[PDB]
RNA sequence: UCCCCCGUGCCCAUAGCGGCGUGGAACCACCCGUUCCCAUUCCGAACACGGAAGUGAAACGCGCCAGCGCCGAUGGUACUGGGCGGGCGACCGCCUGGGAGAGUAGGUCGGUGCGGGGG
RNA sequence: GGGCGGUCGCCUCCUAAAAGGUAACGGAGGCGCCCAAAGGUCCCCUCAGGCGGGACGGAAAUCCGCCGGAGAGCGCAAGGGUAGAAGGGGGCCUGACUGCGAGGCCUGCAAGCCGAGCAGGGGCGAAAGCCGGGCCUAGUGAACCGGUGGUCCCGUGUGGA
RNA sequence: UGACUGGGGCCUGUAGAGCACUGAUAGGGCUAGGGGGCCCACCAGCCUACCAAACCCUGUCAAACUCCGAAGGGUCCCAGG
RNA sequence: GCCCGGAUAGCUCAGUCGGUAGAGCAGGGGAUUGAAAAUCCCCGUGUCCUUGGUUCGAUUCCGAGUCCGGGCACCA
């Protein structure tokens, strides 16, 4: 298996989950202990253009002005098998920082 | 090096021929290759100063494709060596190079088997894919007669997507394996 | 081996345990002194 | 003589014996059966004297059950010594008994020499026994 | 590369290896 | 509100192994490639990137099944806080509050939050 | 009884009667080291066994395919713990920091243990963060008297010695 | 605020029991090796109320074994006292 | 801890008061005799520990590192 959860080291609250499909990207803001989610975005499921890497983008940057509307300030970054690379949200406004 | 016979001559001839043998449902459903790995192992990480890679490149004219080292973990003291630092000696070789090589293989070498008769009939003997071992280096083309130090060995493994080792012994044959059934 | 760790070019001590045969000889390694902060002090 | 082959240490506690056997309790194996009465440790010499005993009386017989093992090992101190100086020598092994252990076990053989044959047994026995048939000992649902 | 190996029987075999010139006493046709 | 699929938590096997049916419009995966970012002790196998000719074969989802696995009473004992006996002693019995483990009847191929896409 | 013999500090398990503690010249083992990578961090990877199948090849040299939640592994004793890593592989490193330390475990004394957090100056990471040696529990010795290297201190009328 | 007692919440591995782990175990089944008869040394072949692994069935044992496990005991809160 | 000597052929050791690398023994080929020895001819063999430096170059001469060998003290 790719059991990784490296999710697992998260302490210190606001979980922003990453899912990386063949077609698609999406990514949702979630608070556990209450087990539930705030905020969200997709890829095309979003409607939105065929490419790969500046769909990326544009997703987050999507993210972005929908948090900062609820009050939500910072966070800490996911995907499990992340490998952090190619379709990355490097975005501007929410504040996890890089 | 985009397409060669036993590449075309298997999806235009060896493809079709099992679908009516066995009469399957799907492209998916039929044998393919998956993959050929070959191993020398030797052992002569020893004295009188043990290099041998020397004798790793000559295995990577023969396949085109530069091999690693692989290593020890238990220790035969009683044929010597132990605990890492030896010899055995590998490549994994995947589609076109794949077959590259099994053409020259089946056209020139098996061929070229001092006496030879056939490949032996059940080294699948159940478990899917199949096996083969050689004597020497030399039975390969690429290969010259003035530049052995010591003529060596070597383990053929070949796998397969198919189950049964029915659907497996059709799929050889078929692309030329010469048996001694 | 017993050893002691000097601030190259002034005062100071660090000390520690090198292993002789065991990778040693001329000990080398970057560190912190009240004294000028960081600096890559020495065996002795 | 019939002890251990094999154990994780060679010498052990002594323990008290409360009543009850836990297990061992209905008969099992062949037709006639022994039972205990008494609480005892029961010796490697006893149980052959007992099994040759047995054998002895109907020659040429059946089969005998000896459902007991001597797994627990004697420890006694050389004669004439003083206390302390740490635990004596391994000197023999018991097996404990206690009150409704099935003890043995023959089949196959007249209910006139079973009968008998049991009895003799329990003349090479430190307890009281009692001999026992095949009844209610049926412990399948 | 692609290359030619030539037979002691005639026949020539067209595939790749590496250096193409290449004689062989036999292939698969004795 | 009612279905289906994709993410993500709580329950901690009554969710598990193995069998047998299904599902591709949409999701998902496999698939097409290796120029490009990034990869291999050798391998685009894996990670990774650009794609959409094909397939639900593999993987995954959804059912149905009790062969193995897992859960498991009710009764009745074992043992026992406290009180009191019998015996000369290994040990045995009463009274009052507590009460197993094995084994039996039986139960199980899950339940349940938050958010997305589709009718 | 005393001698002859054995022992004297430390760690692990049992004796120990389901908190802790608990004796005997009661049963059974280990320590008086090691690691310049066996340490920090980031990114990867998963065992032992068993049955197939393969030139030299044993009964596991290395190769291939199924099955196998841990029985392998973790420098060395035993115990606890551990693959949702503490285990195996690489890249950059030196936190095997300085100045402190709220609050507790343990306890006749004196010792032994765990430690969040602030300041300084750093390492690895995109970040979240993690780092004040080593999966953990043995590898140890009060004061006294001296040795070496430094520094605000003292310096027998004053300066220095 | 005490001893002691009532009502709650944690913590625990004994008595008892059990065989999943470590070891031990009696009998039968199934079945590697080895002994030995049939027999040929060109190496095979068949049998044996022999000794016998691993595995399964029945039956059990253990301070330094535990899938399981009480009564009680420890502690904290609220009361009586 | 402090003060002296030393490393060169397989072994054990002699050297220019800077320009040469040499002995004995062992090992090896032959002469030899009743056997075993003792005679007698004949050859093999080097990073002079060691890195630096003086120097026209250095085995030697000097800084330094390393290990083997002596000598004399201290121990709370």
């Amino acid at each position: 298996k790719f059991r990784v959860r490296n999710r697992i080291k998260r302490t210190g609250r606001l979980r922003l989950s990453v899912f990386r499909s063949l077609k698609h990207i999406y990514a949702q803001i979630i608070d556990d202990e209450k087990g539930v989610t705030l905020v969200s975005a997709s890829s095309l499921a979003l409607k939105l253009k065929g490419n790969k890497t500046e769909v990326a983008r544009q997703v987050g940057r999507a993210l972005a002005e929908k948090a900062l509307a609820l009050g939500i300030k910072q966070v800490a970054f996911d995907r499990g098998p992340y490998k952090y690379h190619g379709r990355v949200k490097a975005l501007a406004e929410g504040a996890r920082e890089g | 090096p985009l397409d060669v016979a036993l590449k075309r001559k298997y999806y235009e001839e060896v493809r079709p021929e099992l679908i009516r043998r066995f009469g399957y449902q799907n492209v998916w459903e039929v044998p393919r290759l998956e993959k050929v790995v070959i191993n020398q192992g030797l052992g002569e990480a020893k004295e009188d100063a043990r290099i041998l890679e020397k004798a790793a490149q000559e295995l990577a004219l023969i396949t085109g494709q530069k091999p690693a080292v692989t290593r020890a973990k238990k220790s035969i003291s009683n044929f010597k060596l132990r605990k890492g630092m030896p010899i055995g000696l590998r490549v994994t070789l995947r589609r076109d190079r794949m077959w590259i090589f099994l053409e020259k293989l089946l056209n020139v070498a098996l061929p070229r088997i001092r006496d030879f008769r056939g490949l032996n009939p059940n080294s699948f003997d159940g478990r899917g894919n199949y096996n083969l071992g050689l004597r020497e280096q030399l039975i390969f083309p690429e290969i010259t007669y003035d530049m052995v130090d010591a003529l060596r060995g070597m383990d053929i493994a070949v796998v397969t997507t198919a189950e049964t080792d029915e659907e497996a012994r059709a799929l050889l044959e078929l692309l030329g394996f010469p048996f001694r059934k | 081996l017993l050893l002691e760790c000097t601030e190259c070019k002034r005062r100071n001590y660090a000390t520690e345990k090198n292993k002789r045969n065991t990778p040693n000889k001329l000990e080398l390694r970057k560190y912190c002194p009240w004294c000028r902060k960081h600096t890559v002090h020495r065996e002795v | 003589m019939l002890m251990p082959r094999r154990m994780k240490y060679r010498k052990q506690q002594r323990g008290r014996l409360k009543g009850a056997t836990k297990g061992g309790d209905y008969v099992a194996f062949g037709d006639y059966g022994l039972v205990a009465l008494e609480p005892a440790w029961i010796t490697a010499q006893q149980i052959e004297a007992a099994r040759v005993a047995m054998v002895r009386h109907f020659r040429r017989g059946g089969k005998i059950f000896i459902r007991i093992f001597p797994d627990k090992p004697y420890t006694k101190k050389p004669l004439e010594v003083r206390m302390g100086k740490g635990k004596g020598n391994v000197e023999g092994y018991v097996a404990v008994v206690k009150p409704g252990r099935v003890m043995f076990e023959v089949a196959g053989v007249t209910e006139e020499q079973a009968m008998e044959a049991l009895r003799i047994a329990g003349h090479k026995l430190p307890i009281k026994t009692k001999i026992v048939r095949r009844d209610a000992y049926d412990e399948a649902q | 590369v692609p290359a030619r190996i030539i037979c002691g029987c005639g026949n020539v075999i067209e595939t790749y290896s590496t250096k193409p010139e290449i004689y062989v006493e036999v292939c698969s046709k004795c």
